[PDB]
Parts: C-alpha cells; sequence; structure tokens
C-alpha cells in the first residue's frame, strides 16, 4: 500500500542488497577450496601448476608488494580466514604477502623436479 | 516555556562528530608508516561517519527548511438547461 | 590619499611582533652560551646533550677529543624520581 | 519541478551543480579520492615516477652469520 | 581550506558578519551587551586576544608563519617581524570584513557551517590523504625540521 | 507555448495568482449574482444598478468563446445525465467527497444556467507524499474499546469509504477548454475594469454584497431623521 | 553483511521523510538477513574449538556460528511484525493461485488493515533493530577485552533507543530512560572487571588470560586473586542484562511499559548473545585441580543468581495481574534454570545450556506473538468492561491485563489452546519441549551433584505452575467480556471489494463484512509452526538434540 | 584529572579529555540543564539518612578492589622510601 514511487525505491535497496549479498556467496564458495573446506581437486591442482611455473621463472610466490613486511604480517593476520566471517564483516586480501598457512616446499620439489626433465629432453635433441 | 530542539542538536552533533575527528588525529601524525593499508582503514572510518552526516542532512535535524497559487477549484459552463 | 594615521597602530602591532622575536632570540642565545638554540628536540637530541654536559660540564658544549678524560665512565647520570613511574 | 535522478540522471546532476553546488561539489570532491587513487599510481609507474624506499625506523640488522671480523682487538689498545 | 578556516575564524570570534552576540538592533541579539565595568574589560580583553590569536595560527599554518618572502638579535628580530607583517594583514582583513557585510541571522549561520563548510571539508579530508598516497608524498613523522 | 496562462503563475500584483477557469467563473459569480438579486424589490435603485452592470459584463463574457467549446459542451452534457448520481450534491456533499486522493465534481444550478465544481489533489513531489495524499486521522482504535469510541473512531467509515484506484462505476470529469492567453487580454480589454483576475474579485465582493443589502432592506424608507441641526456647521448666511 | 545492510539501509533512509517506506523498509531487512543466514552456513565445513580473526581480536566456532544463524532467524521472525499488516480479508472467491498470482482485489484497507498504526510508520525503526543485531553477533565473535567493551554497548545502546522510539508514549520514554540509567551501571561494572583484568595481567586478549589462568591452577609472589575477582565484578554486569535476580527489578517495569512487539524483541534477543559468550568464558576459566583458586570461583554469582531467580521468578509473579509483568517474572524464572546448567560445567549441563536457550527463545517468541494476535483480533469486539477502558497506551499495548484474556476460548478457540500450549511447555508439562528441557537440566545438576538446587527448581517449579494456570483458567474457565462488534455485522453495513485481472479490468463485484476480516497469514503460519514444535518435538527430536551433541564434544574435545 | 595525565606525560590523552569531555560532552551536559524547568527544593534527598550507608558501603568496597590494584597504583600512595 506504499506511494507512487516508494517501491520502486525500495526494490532499488533490495537490488543493491542482493548484489552484495549474492557477491560475497560467490566469494565464499571459491574462497572456501582454498580454506579445504570445500572440495578442490581441481583448485589444488592449478595451484600446483601455477606456484611450480612461478618458481622456476624466479618470480615470488605470492608476488612484489608495496607494502613494509611488518605491514604485510598485518594484513596477514587480518584477513586470514577471513571469509568466514562474510555473515557479520566483509574483508579482502588486496596485499601481496608471502603468509599464506602453507609450507612452500611443495612448490620447490616439483619445480626442480621437472626442470631435470627439461634438461633431460633437451639434451636427447 | 518550552526549549528548542535545536539546540540539543547542534550539541549532540557536534559532540560526535567532534569525537570522529579526535580520532583522525592520529593518523595524520602517522601517514608514513600506516601507508596505504593504514588509509584504506581511515577511508572505511570516514565513509561510514559520512554516511551519519548525510543522515542529519537528509533529515535536516537542524531544521533547514525550517522557514518557508494552485487553485483547487475549478469551474465548468454548461448552458441552459 | 594615504590615511598615515590609520596605519600607526599596524606599525605598532608589527612592531611588537619583532620585538618578542628579537628578544626571544636573545635571551635564549644568551642562554645557550652564545650559541643559537635547538629546537624540535627528541629523545635522542636530549640524550646527545646530556651526553655533552658529562663531557664538558655544560649541556651545549663541544669537544672533538678522540679521546674521553678521565671520569667519563663514572659520570654517565641515572635519573632518580619517587612517584610517576 | 526538480528533476528525479533516477529517471534522467544527466539532467538532476546538471540542477544540483546549479541548486545545491555546496552538497554537489562535496560528492565530487570526495569521488576525487578514489579516482586519483586508481589512476595515478598506474600512471607514475609509466612515466617512470618511482616510490621512495621507506626510511630506517630502526637499526637494520644484517641478515645471515656474523663475518667473523679480526681487527681492534684488545691487543690494539694502547 | 585557508579561505573556509578564515571564515571559521571570524565566526569563531564572534566577529561580523557572525556578531549577534553583541547586536543591539537585531530585538533578541546582544548578549554581550549586558557587560559593565570589569566584566565588559573581561570579556573584550579575551575577544581581541583570540582575534590576534586566530589570525597568528591563520598565518602559521598557511601564510608560512615566520618565513620571510647573521647575528641572532637581527634575525630573531626578521621572523618576528615577518610574522607580524603576515598577522597585521589578517587583522585589517579581519576589520574589513566588519565594515564591508551586513549580519547573518543565526538560523543561516548554523546552516552555513553545517550543510556548506562542514560537508566540504569532510569531502576535501577524503581527497587529500588520496593525493599524498599517490604522490608518494606521505611525509615522515619523526623529528625533522 | 504562452498560447495559455499558467494557473497560479504570479499576476504582477502579490498574492493574486493567474486564474484556473477565469470565463466559467465569471459565469457563475455573475448568474449567482443576478438570482440572488430576484429577492430585492424591483423599485430598488441598487438591484437595478447591480444588474444593469452585471448583465451587461455577462454578455461580455459571454462574447468570448474557448475554442472548441461546442464539441465539449455536447459530451459534457451527455456525461451528466447518465452519471448524475456522481455529480449531486446531495449524494457527495457540496465538495464532491471526502476522498482528497482522488477527481471530485459537483453539479450546482444557478440563475436557471448549471455549473459542474471540480477539484483536484494538489500536484505535489511523490518524494514527499505518504500513502499519496490519503488523509491521516491518526491510527485505529486497537486493544479493549467500547462501542462508543468505536463510532467515534469513524468505523462506519468502513462500509462507506472507496479505494482511490476503485473506479468501476465511476466516470472522469473531463474539463472545459480554456480561454487562451490572447483571449483572455482581449475579453478584459472589453470589460477595462483590469486584469481578469481582479475582475473575478470585484465579481465574488458584488456577490458577498448582496446578502448585506437584503439584511439590510437598504430600499427602505430612511431610518432616522436628522435632528434640527444636526449638519449645522459654522456656515454665514447668505 | 550486516554491517553492509545497515549502511545501505541508513543511506536509503537517510534520503526519505516518508512514513509509508516503513513496511517497504523492513521486508528489505528480512531479506538482508537471509542473505546473512547463508554467508554463515556456509561457513559451518570446518571443526575447531575456534579461530582468531582479524588480528585475533574476534574468533569464530562452529558454537558461534550456529549461533549467529539462530539470532538472524529470531530476528527475522520477528521482524514480521512490522513487515505485515495485522488483518486481511479473506473470500473463496480469490484463494487460487491463479487469483493471487494473475488477479488482484481493491477495497477500502486502510481502517481494516491499520496501515497508519503507529508501529507502521517508524522509518528507522529496521534499522535500530539492526544495530542491536550487529551488537550481538559481535559479542558473540568476541575475543578481547576492548571488543567484549565494544560490542556489549553496541547492543546495549540499540536496546535503549528502541524502548524510547515511540517517543509519543510517556510509558515508552519512561521505560527508556529506566533501562538507559540502570543499564549504564551495569555497563560500568562490566568496564571495571575488564579494566581489573587488564591492570594484572597486563593483556586485553581473551587467549593470554586463558593461558594465565591455565599455568596458575597448579594443585607464591603473584598469586592470581584477580581473575576470579574481576570476572565476578564482570559477570554481575551481564547478570543484570539477562534480568537474573537480585538484578532484575528493571525488566518487569521496563517491559510493561514499552510496547508488546518491542518488547518481543527487547526481552529475547539480548539474552541469547549474552549466555553463549558467558558459556566460553566458564568453559576456559574453570578451575580442574581443587586449590585456591576454586574456592573464590567466580561462578557461584551464577549458581547464586540461578537459585535466587528461581525464588523470585516463581514466588513475585504469584500475584501480577498484568499479562506482561507476568511473563517478565516467567522470564527471570526460567534464567534460573538457564544460569543452572551454565554453572553445572559438564557436557550433559552444556548439551542442556544449549539446548534450552533455543528452546525457551522459541517458546518465549510464541508467548509474544500469540498475545500480539489476540490484540490485533479484538478489533472486531467491544467490551463494556471499566477496568479496560481505564488503561494507557491501548494502542501500543492492546493486551494488559490477564483478565482481558478472559473467555478468549469462546472468541478463538484454537488459537486459545496455542497459547495454552505454550504456557503448559513454559510448566514443563511432558511431552511439549519444555519438559524435555527441564528434564536435561535436572538430570546433568543430579549427575553432578547439584541436589540441593534440583530439589528448589523442582519445588519453584510448583509455585511458578500457579501463575501459569491462572493465565489458562481465565481462558478457558469464564465466558468472555467482550462482544462482536453490532455494527460490523447489522445486515446492511457490507463494504464492497473488486476483483480485477491482470489488465485492470473488473471480474466480480463482491460485498464483504467484518467476518471476512481475519489475522494476516504471516502471524497465523508462524504461531502454527512453533505451537506444532511445541507439541510434537518427540517426533523431532534426534537432528535437533545431535547438533548440540557434538557442539559440547568438539568444546570439550581433549 | 586532564591536567593529571598531562603532568606525567600523557599529553595526548590529556588533551584529548580537555577537548572531549569538557569542551563537548560537559557543553551538551549544561545546555539541557539550563533549559529544562528545575526546583532545587524537588531534588534535596535527606542525606543524613543515607550516611550510615554511605560509611558501611565505602569501607565495604574500598577494601575489595584497594587489594586488586597491580603495584604500579599502589607503590607511593600511604623512613625507608624506594626511589
Ligand atoms: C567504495 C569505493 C572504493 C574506493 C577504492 C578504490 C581503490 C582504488 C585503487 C584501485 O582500484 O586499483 C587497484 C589497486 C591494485 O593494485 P595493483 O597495482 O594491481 O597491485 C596488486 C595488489 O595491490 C598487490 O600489491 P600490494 O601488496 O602492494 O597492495 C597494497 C595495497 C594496499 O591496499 C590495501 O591496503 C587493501 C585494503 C582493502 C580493504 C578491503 C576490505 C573492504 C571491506 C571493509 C569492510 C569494513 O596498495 C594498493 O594496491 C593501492 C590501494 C590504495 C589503498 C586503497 C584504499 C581504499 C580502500 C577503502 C575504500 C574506501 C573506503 C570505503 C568504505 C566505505 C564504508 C562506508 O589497488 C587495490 O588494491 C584496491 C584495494 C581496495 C579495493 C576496495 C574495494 C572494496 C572497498
Ligand atoms: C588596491 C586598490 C585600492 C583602491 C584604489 C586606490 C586608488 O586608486 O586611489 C588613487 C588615489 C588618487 O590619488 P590622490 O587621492 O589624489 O592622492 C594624491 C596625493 O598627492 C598622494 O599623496 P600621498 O602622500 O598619499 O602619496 C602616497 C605615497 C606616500 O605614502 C606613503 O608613503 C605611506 C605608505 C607607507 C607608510 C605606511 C606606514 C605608516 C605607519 C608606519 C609605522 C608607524 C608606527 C611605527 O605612497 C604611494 O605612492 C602609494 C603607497 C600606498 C600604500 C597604502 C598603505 C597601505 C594601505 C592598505 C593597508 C592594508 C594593511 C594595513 O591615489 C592615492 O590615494 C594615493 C595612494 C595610491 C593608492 C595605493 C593603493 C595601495 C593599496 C594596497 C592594498
Ligand atoms: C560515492 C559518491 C558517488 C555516488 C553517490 C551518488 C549516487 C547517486 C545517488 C542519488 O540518487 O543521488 C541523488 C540523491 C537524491 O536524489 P533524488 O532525486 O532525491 O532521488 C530520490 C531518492 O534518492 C530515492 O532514491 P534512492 O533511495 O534509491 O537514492 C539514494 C541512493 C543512495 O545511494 C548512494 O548514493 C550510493 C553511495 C555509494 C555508491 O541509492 C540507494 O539508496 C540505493 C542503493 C544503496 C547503496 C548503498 C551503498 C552503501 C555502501 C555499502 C558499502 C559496502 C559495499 C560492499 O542524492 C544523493 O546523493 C543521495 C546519496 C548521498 C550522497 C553521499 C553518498 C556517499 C556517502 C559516503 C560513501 C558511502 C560509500
Ligand atoms: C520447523 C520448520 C518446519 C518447516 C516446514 C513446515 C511447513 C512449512 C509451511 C510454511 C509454508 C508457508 C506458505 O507457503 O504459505 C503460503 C501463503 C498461503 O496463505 P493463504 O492463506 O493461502 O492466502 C494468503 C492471504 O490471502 C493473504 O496473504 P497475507 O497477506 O496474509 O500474507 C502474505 C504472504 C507472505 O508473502 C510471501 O509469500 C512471502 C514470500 C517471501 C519470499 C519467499 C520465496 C523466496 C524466493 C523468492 C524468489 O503470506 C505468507 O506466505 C506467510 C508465510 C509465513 C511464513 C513464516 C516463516 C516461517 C514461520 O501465501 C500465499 O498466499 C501463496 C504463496 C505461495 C508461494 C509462497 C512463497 C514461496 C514459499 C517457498 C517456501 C520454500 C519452498
Ligand atoms: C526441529 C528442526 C530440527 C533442527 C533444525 C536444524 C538442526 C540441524 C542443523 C545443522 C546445520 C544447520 C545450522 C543452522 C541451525 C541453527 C539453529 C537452528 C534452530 C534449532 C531448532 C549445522 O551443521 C553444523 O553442525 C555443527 C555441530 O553441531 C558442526 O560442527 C558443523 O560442522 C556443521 O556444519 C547444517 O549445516 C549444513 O547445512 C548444509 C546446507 O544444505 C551444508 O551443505 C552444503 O552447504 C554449503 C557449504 O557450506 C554448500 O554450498 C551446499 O551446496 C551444501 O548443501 C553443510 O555444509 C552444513 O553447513
Ligand atoms: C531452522 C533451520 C534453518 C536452516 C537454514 C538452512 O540451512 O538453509 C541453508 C541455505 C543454504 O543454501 P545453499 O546455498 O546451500 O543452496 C543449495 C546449493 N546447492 C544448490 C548446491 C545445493 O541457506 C539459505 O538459503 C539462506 C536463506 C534461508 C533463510 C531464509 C529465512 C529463514
Ligand atoms: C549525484 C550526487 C548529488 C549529491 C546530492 C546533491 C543534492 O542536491 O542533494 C539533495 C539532498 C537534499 O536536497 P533537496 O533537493 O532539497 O531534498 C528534497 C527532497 N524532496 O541532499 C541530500 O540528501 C544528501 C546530500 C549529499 C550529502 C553529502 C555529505 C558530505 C559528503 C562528503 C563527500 C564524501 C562522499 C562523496
Ligand atoms: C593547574 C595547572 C596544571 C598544570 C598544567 C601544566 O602546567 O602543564 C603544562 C601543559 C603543557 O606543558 P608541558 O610542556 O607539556 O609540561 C610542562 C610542565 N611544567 O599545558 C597543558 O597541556 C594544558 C594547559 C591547560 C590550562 C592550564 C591552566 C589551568 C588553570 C587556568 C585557570
Amino acid at each position: 500500500q506504499v506511494g507512487r514511487g516508494g517501491f520502486a525505491k525500495a526494490m532499488r535497496l533490495a537490488g543493491f542488497i542482493g548484489l552484495a549479498g549474492g557477491f560475497l556467496y560467490f566469494y565464499q564458495r571459491s574462497i572456501l577450496r582454498f580454506y579445504g573446506m570445500s572440495e578442490n581437486a581441481r583448485e589444488v591442482e592449478m595451484d600446483m601448476r601455477e606456484m611450480t611455473d612461478r618458481v622456476k621463472a624466479g618470480l615470488p610466490l605470492y608476488g612484489e608488494s608495496r607494502l613494509s613486511p611488518a605491514m604485510q604480517g598485518v594484513a596477514a593476520r587480518q584477513s586470514r580466514y577471513s571469509a568466514l566471517f562474510f555473515g557479520v564483516m566483509p574483508w579482502f586480501n588486496f596485499v601481496n604477502h608471502n603468509q599464506h598457512g602453507v609450507d612452500t616446499a611443495k612448490y620447490y620439489q616439483q619445480a626442480e623436479r621437472e626442470l631435470e626433465a627439461e634438461r633431460l629432453a633437451r639434451e636427447q635433441a | 516555556s518550552p526549549f528548542n530542539i535545536s539546540f540539543f542538536i547542534y550539541g549532540l552533533v557536534f559532540l560526535l562528530l567532534d569525537l570522529e575527528i579526535l580520532l583522525l588525529y592520529p593518523f595524520a601524525v602517522s601517514e608514513y608508516v600506516n601507508s596505504a593499508y593504514g588509509l584504506a582503514a581511515a577511508l572505511i572510518f570516514i565513509g561510514i561517519i559520512t554516511i551519519g552526516f548525510v543522515y542529519e542532512l537528509g533529515h535536516d535535524a537542524l531544521k533547514v527548511h525550517s522557514r518557508q497559487l494552485k487553485s483547487s477549484v475549478v469551474i465548468s459552463y454548461l448552458g441552459n438547461i | 590619499p594615504v590615511p598615515f594615521e590609520t596605519l600607526i597602530p599596524y606599525g605598532i602591532i608589527i612592531a611588537m611582533f619583532g620585538v618578542t622575536g628579537a628578544g626571544m632570540a636573545k635571551v635564549r642565545h644568551m642562554f645557550n652560551g652564545d650559541k643559537r638554540h635547538r629546537w624540535s628536540v627528541d629523545q635522542w637530541d636530549k640524550q646527545q646533550m646530556e651526553r655533552d654536559r658529562r663531557l664538558t660540564g655544560h649541556l651545549r658544549g663541544q669537544t672533538d677529543n678522540p679521546i674521553a678524560p678521565p671520569g667519563f665512565e663514572f659520570n654517565n647520570p641515572w635519573k632518580v624520581x619517587x612517584x610517576x613511574x | 519541478t526538480t528533476p528525479r535522478f533516477w529517471s534522467t540522471p544527466l539532467k538532476y546532476c546538471r540542477w544540483a551543480a546549479r541548486e545545491r553546488p555546496a552538497l554537489f561539489f562535496s560528492v565530487v570532491i570526495g569521488a576525487l579520492g578514489p579516482v586519483t587513487l586508481a589512476t595515478v599510481p598506474p600512471l607514475r609507474r609509466l612515466i617512470g615516477d618511482v616510490d621512495a624506499a621507506p626510511i630506517p625506523l630502526t637499526y637494520p640488522i644484517p641478515p645471515g652469520p656474523r663475518k667473523q671480523l679480526k681487527g681492534y682487538d684488545d691487543d690494539t689498545e694502547d | 581550506v585557508f579561505i573556509i578556516f578564515f571564515i571559521g575564524s571570524v565566526a569563531e570570534t564572534n566577529r561580523a558578519p557572525f556578531d549577534l552576540a553583541e547586536a543591539e538592533s537585531e530585538l533578541v541579539s546582544g548578549f554581550m551587551t549586558e557587560h559593565a565595568a570589569v566584566i565588559f574589560v573581561f570579556f573584550f580583553l579575551a575577544e581581541y586576544g583570540s582575534i590576534v590569536l586566530m589570525c597568528i595560527l591563520t598565518s602559521i599554518l598557511f601564510l608560512g608563519g615566520y618565513l620571510l618572502i647573521n647575528a641572532p638579535t637581527v634575525e630573531g628580530s626578521f621572523y618576528g617581524l615577518s610574522l607580524g607583517v603576515k598577522t597585521s594583514i589578517l587583522i585589517f582583513v579581519f576589520i574589513w570584513t566588519r565594515a564591508s557585510f551586513p549580519r547573518i541571522r543565526f538560523d543561516q549561520l548554523m546552516s552555513f557551517c553545517w550543510t556548506v563548510l562542514l560537508p566540504i571539508l569532510f569531502a576535501l579530508i577524503v581527497l587529500v590523504p588520496c593525493i599524498l598516497y599517490s604522490f608518494n608524498i606521505f611525509p615522515v613523522n619523526i623529528s625533522l625540521l | 507555448k504562452g498560447k495559455f496562462l499558467v494557473p497560479g503563475a504570479p499576476t504582477g500584483l502579490t498574492g493574486l495568482g493567474t486564474h484556473p477557469s477565469p470565463r466559467s467563473a465569471l459565469l457563475y459569480l455573475y448568474h449567482s449574482t443576478l438570482e440572488k438579486l430576484k429577492q430585492i424589490p424591483e423599485h430598488s435603485v441598487y438591484r437595478q444598478s447591480v444588474e444593469a452592470v452585471t448583465r451587461h459584463r455577462l454578455a461580455l463574457v459571454e462574447s468570448v468563446v474557448p475554442e472548441g467549446y461546442d464539441a465539449w459542451v455536447e459530451r459534457a452534457k451527455k456525461l451528466l445525465e447518465e452519471h448524475a448520481d456522481q455529480f449531486d450534491p446531495t449524494k457527495v456533499g457540496p465538495e464532491g467527497g471526502e476522498e482528497v486522493q482522488g477527481a471530485r465534481a459537483v453539479k450546482v444550478e444557478r440563475d436557471g444556467r448549471v455549473f459542474v465544481v471540480s477539484r483536484l489533489p494538489k500536484e505535489e513531489d511523490e518524494r514527499v507524499l505518504e500513502w499519496d495524499g490519503e488523509v491521516d486521522e491518526g491510527p485505529e482504535l486497537e486493544g479493549s474499546r467500547t462501542l462508543e469510541e468505536k463510532i467515534e473512531g469513524g468505523l462506519e467509515k468502513i462500509f462507506t469509504r472507496r479505494d482511490v484506484k476503485d473506479t468501476v462505476g465511476r466516470v472522469e470529469w473531463e474539463p472545459e477548454p480554456q480561454l487562451t492567453a490572447e483571449q483572455v487580454a482581449e475579453l478584459e480589454n472589453k470589460i477595462g475594469a483590469g486584469l481578469i483576475e481582479e475582475v473575478i474579485q470585484v465579481a465574488e465582493g458584488e456577490l458577498k454584497l448582496v446578502d448585506t443589502m437584503v439584511k439590510a432592506r437598504v430600499w427602505e424608507p430612511l431610518e432616522e431623521q436628522p435632528r434640527p441641526g444636526q449638519w449645522e456647521y459654522f456656515e454665514r448666511k447668505p | 553483511m550486516i554491517m553492509i545492510s545497515i549502511l545501505s539501509l541508513l543511506l536509503s533512509t537517510s534520503v526519505t521523510l516518508r512514513r509509508d517506506m516503513s513496511i517497504l523498509f523492513n521486508r528489505i531487512s528480512i531479506i538482508a538477513l537471509a542473505y546473512c543466514i547463508l554467508h554463515d552456513t556456509m561457513s559451518l565445513s570446518f571443526i575447531s574449538k575456534g579461530i582468531g580473526l582479524h588480528g585475533g581480536l574476534l574468533h569464530i566456532t562452529n558454537l558461534t556460528q550456529i549461533f549467529h544463524i539462530f539470532i538472524f532467524i529470531i530476528s527475522i521472525l520477528i521482524l514480521q511484525l512490522t513487515s505485515f499488516y495485522p488483518r486481511k480479508v479473506w473470500i473463496p472467491e480469490y484463494s487460487s493461485l491463479k487469483d493471487i498470482f494473475f488477479n488482484k482485489i481493491l477495497y477500502y484497507r486502510t481502517k481494516i488493515i491499520n496501515k497508519m498504526g503507529e508501529h507502521m510508520k517508524i522509518i528507522e525503526y529496521p534499522l535500530i533493530l539492526l544495530f542491536v543485531i550487529s551488537g550481538a553477533v559481535f559479542l558473540i565473535s568476541t575475543n578481547d577485552l576492548v571488543s567484549i567493551f565494544l560490542s556489549i554497548e553496541l547492543q546495549s545502546y540499540g536496546l535503549y533507543l528502541l524502548s524510547t522510539i515511540y517517543r509519543n508514549s510517556e510509558l515508552s520514554t519512561t521505560g527508556g530512560l529506566i533501562y538507559f540509567l540502570l543499564g549504564g551501571l551495569s555497563s560500568c561494572f562490566i568496564l571495571l572487571g575488564t579494566s581489573l583484568l587488564y591492570v594484572n595481567s597486563g593483556t586485553t586478549s581473551l587467549d593470554g588470560l586463558y593461558i594465565l589462568n591455565s599455568i596458575s591452577d597448579v594443585n607464591s609472589w603473584y598469586k592470581p586473586y584477580y581473575l576470579n575477582f574481576s570476572l565476578l565484578i564482570f559477570s554481575i554486569g551481564f547478570l543484570f542484562k539477562v534480568s537474573a535476580a537480585p538484578f532484575h527489578f528493571w525488566s518487569p517495569d521496563v517491559y510493561d511499559a514499552i510496547p508488546t512487539i518491542v518488547t518481543t524483541f527487547v526481552a529475547i534477543i539480548a539474552k541469547i548473545s549474552i549466555f553463549i559468550f558467558l558459556l566460553e568464558l566458564v568453559y576456559y576459566t574453570n578451575s580442574n585441580a581443587n586449590s585456591y583458586l576454586s574456592e573464590f570461583s567466580w561462578t557461584y554469582a551464577l549458581l547464586i543468581s540461578s537459585l535466587l531467580s528461581l525464588i523470585i521468578g516463581t514466588v513475585v509473579g504469584l500475584t501480577q495481574f498484568r499479562i506482561k509483568r507476568l511473563l517478565a517474572y516467567s522470564t527471570i524464572s526460567h534464567v534460573g534454570f538457564i544460569l543452572l546448567a551454565l554453572s553445572v560445567s559438564s557436557i550433559e549441563s552444556t548439551q542442556a545450556f544449549i539446548f534450552y536457550l533455543i528452546q525457551y527463545s522459541i517458546s518465549n517468541l510464541n508467548a509474544f506473538f500469540i498475545l500480539i494476535t489476540i490484540g490485533f483480533s479484538l478489533y472486531g469486539y467491544v467490551t463494556n468492561n471499566k477496568e479496560y477502558k481505564s488503561l494507557l497506551d491501548k494502542n501500543n499495548s492492546p493486551i494488559q491485563l490477564i483478565s482481558q484474556l478472559k473467555g478468549y476460548f469462546y472468541i478463538n478457540p484454537l488459537l486459545s489452546l496455542s497459547l495454552a500450549i505454550t504456557i503448559f511447555s513454559f510448566v514443563g508439562v511432558p511431552p511439549l519441549v519444555g519438559f524435555f528441557a527441564k528434564q536435561m537440566v535436572l538430570s546433568a545438576a543430579l549427575d553432578n551433584g547439584y541436589i540441593f538446587l534440583s530439589l528448589i527448581a523442582i519445588i519453584t517449579s510448583v509455585i511458578g505452575a500457579v501463575y501459569y494456570l491462572n493465565v489458562i483458567k481465565e481462558i478457558f474457565f469464564y465466558s468472555p467480556e467482550h462482544e462482536v462488534n453490532p455494527v460490523l455485522n447489522e445486515s446492511d453495513s457490507n463494504f464492497s471489494l473488486r476483483i480485477l485481472n491482470e489488465k485492470n479490468v473488473l471480474i466480480r463485484s463482491v460485498l464483504l463484512k467484518g467476518r471476512n476480516i481475519f489475522i494476516s497469514s504471516p502471524f497465523s503460519i508462524t504461531i502454527s509452526i512453533i505451537t506444532n514444535v511445541i507439541l510434537l518435538f518427540i517426533f523431532m527430536n534426534k537432528e535437533w538434540l545431535s547438533m548440540g551433541t557434538i557442539l559440547v564434544q568438539i568444546l570439550f574435545s581433549a | 584529572v586532564s591536567f593529571y595525565l598531562i603532568l606525567i606525560g600523557l599529553n595526548f590523552v590529556g588533551l584529548s579529555y580537555l577537548i572531549v569531555y569538557i569542551g563537548a560532552v560537559s557543553i551538551l551536559f549544561l545546555f539541557i540543564l539550563m533549559l529544562i524547568n528545575i526546583r532545587t527544593s524537588e531534588l534535596q534527598s535527606n542525606t543524613s539518612n543515607s550516611i550510615p550507608l554511605t560509611i558501611l558501603v565505602g569501607i565495604i568496597i574500598s577494601s575489595f578492589l584497594f587489594k586488586m590494584l597491580p603495584y604500579g597504583v599502589i607503590i607511593s600512595n600511604q623512613k625507608n622510601d624506594l626511589f
């Protein structure tokens, strides 16, 4: 029983609420696989691939940051597992830090291991 | 006699806005270490308090519009019965 | 024309600022031992002045000597207070 | 008589610039914060305006094992 | 910011065109007008004292303070004189506006503050640090200068 | 563009806005005046004077006809007969009804001629109107109430008020065509008594005057003779 | 998500003054809280005692996330009170799906549905409602002493605002003053307790306090008396906010004075957040070795308050004649049971604590929903009772006296049975869910040697049952004082309704009466689901009780 | 209190007290208090009736919280002195 233009105004706010809520749901579904809280075999594979390519290319595993190392620790300790709190407060990691919770030996073993495979193949030519 | 509520609003909005400015003064003397990351939180803090000021402005708790010839009757001639 | 009598109080106001500036610069300089004073003195600066006093006796005293005089190793002031810690 | 924003967005913008200049240009200046946060630092990289490294605010302890120096020992005194 | 700060300093000192406190022609205004003998001296001295201090602080913040455009006595005198010249100019402008404008009503002067000056300032509070970060000009906060 | 004057547009005289339907307002007032003067005797010069001025001005108002008037009148006359219950004051009241969000219209009879008075919701900004202008009579009486306070709260209005969207049995009243701005100027040039809005003001006052004159019976013998010497000043004997 | 909704709602609210937007804003708040449930349902796929978040100032547990969702669901249910008009018009000619979804109906609704009621004109009401929710969920997820203080003030200040938001009621402003003044004193004790922890321990982190407690529980120079004493002062402030005796005087006055729809939210949401917060703090500070620490344990304040609440809640309710004061005292007795379960720190009692809190929140919600629905139903009834005429704020609190319920079984028999089921669930009559809640608390208290408190719990339960029976007697044993309104059905007082299609073309025209004016579906359905959950719990108890069993196992997992 | 905090070196918080509490909170309190109708007679309680409870509360509360104050706050209040 609202007036002439009340419903359009309400729908505008509802549409923005749904877009914000819908986006956070989309982010949670992808980030839950990084957390290991959802089935992530495809994501495990491509991460193993993606990070190995960086090792042999020489680039840092997570990239380069304009933030001081101390401030990288602050960013890491703020957004770490933060998507589990998305029903109350949103947060996103936009920093390039080296605190991802994972022992990074696995990325170097593969890189070394398939650097020799390309070495033997190069020789046998 | 009754007193004017605008006096309470002026003091209320002053105090609440006085607190928020106070909370930004540490940032202005710490901008170098805060850099980009501290600036984000300051901008988040400013954005939140700006919305409450929009509420202040939109509802005009200071009575911005305190002080302020369409005719409802139109007549039609039809003639003799 | 120019109404100079109207401008006289401004000249007095301008001259009062100069008197304060000149006077404060002179008395501070005599207090510092005939040298220009310090400003924006932080904790490092204050500590360096105390170390200067335990070499010369004066908080603004300077010495280029590479070897400290005897008793320097004994005159580092530990400050004592009764309440505020 | 006043235009409505959601039906005619551009007409409202011109009216607000002319009829509520203080409110309109506060929103414009406020939105320039994010705009320069997105434009200039990419611009500065392209032209070669590099960011200065942070100045030391603590003693810069050298990374690695100690160098095992041999010099200025006690026998060197006097 | 300098223009807004100067306007705010005039209002902060109950000076015209923001001078309802001493206005006798306005029917309800003129609170300062009932102050006799010593009490008038207290209030008046405090007001002129604040006018001079708001002009000094304005020069400090925006006009370079004591800065200009070997002996300690003359260096000090020039610094004092430069601060005085800048302060005196703002005192002149301060007098200049009282003589030039009519008086704003209380409801209008409160609306000027809360719907014009503050919304611009809070917008500038967003923009300025973004410019500082974007140009790598966030200053150091240690004891320097 | 400037073909028709804008109702409410300032005329130049402060507080005197442009009239919404000025030609019919004059006809209504003039005819209401002649009918109200029928209760005065024929030997009253007051009645003879008002008649002469009004019937002369009435003739001039009729001399200016809005474009397409004949086309409008046939349908408007046709509309009254088929929906008389919608416009009769004895049923909907002299204001046309209690619904302000909707359009009201009442047929009225003066001097042998029929007029329809119409009322429309005021054009207000949609950002500020609540429930499309429906009158707020507070909230309903909830809880444990006596019958008496229920009737004092207009509970019977539930059985007689109409939703604004509910237009099944009723019809939309169409307005008379308006005189153009050119037609208004040439008509008031004919009357020669100022702007059309001022002429309407004079007609409203003249309509108000008849009731005072009838109640005072100003046409009968002198009420009180001047006693001797009442009006004698210091005039020298000629 | 709750924070985006608050900011987004405020911006939309800031630029409007239209009070007809209030019902729409309430509905968007329901939609917004539904997304909050979705994001927290997504977050339960991990097993942990706790994950500190956001620099260690917050934390997340399986327990924390379960009770975020519960707080959201209770708030959606309560928000219906301001999102749908209390009454509707129903007819058999507009009941098909093709009708509700393709056709429209038209009638003069304003007086019938109370379109302009006070509880439908407060623009900012759903927004202050969400502010309280934010304080409640932040308090659950709080990991730090400063975070504790900020969240409790955030929830508390919103509740004061809600008690006063009906600014034209003399009762509501009076109740708002009382809650703020006594609530502000309570907040000093919380700040004093938190501050005494910091000044002695040197940390604001709950993690660090637990570590300090754990090492000091051995079996000299810095004996840690501060921890129990500070938490004792800290706990007293939280006992006020749950209205536990002897800190309960404010609530019968505040609950009665503020409007009933406001009372529904104010009397439910705050206990859930404080009790859940207290549960973790009880666990990690609970000494194991019988040392000098355990003898000064702050949790005796909880056991004393449970005892005092069991007596005050049941004895003082005996003479209440106003229905809202009785519910306030009925609540005090139920927090007595809740506090007993929190005090016994056993696996059994923690399962009992978790189940009791949820089922009482659902049950107390039903009682308020039934009480508001009975108030909205009396519109078509009149009475000549001289007492009812002299009531204040009749529009805000239509039912104020138990005597107003006299013969309600003859006005609406099935709605009266729903009230009776809920009240019988409060006493603990099997096989209602209320019985099973009291049964679990008593078995856990008995198994831990709490014999004396278990005996007082049973004795006070019989006393409490007296005023519960007293409400039921008024509804069923007497004929009503309310008569149907004559002018609503007088053989000629019929209002009109039009049925129109998708193209706004007429289909039919029906003349209607007061007997075609019914309770709105949201309120009847919510009462019907909850009433059947209370009644049929014995067939549906497996998942509900297994959830708490698993939650306690995670908390206790050595 | 603000002057005390300034003199021990807590200059920022001490000045914050002056700006915030005196500068704005107290100004708001006096505005409302100096606009409302107050009869001082309606506000006077018989304080002598509250004096025995005043003594009992003071001894009870002080004896409990003082034991909780850490050494930093009690080392220099109430021959051999510690520097």
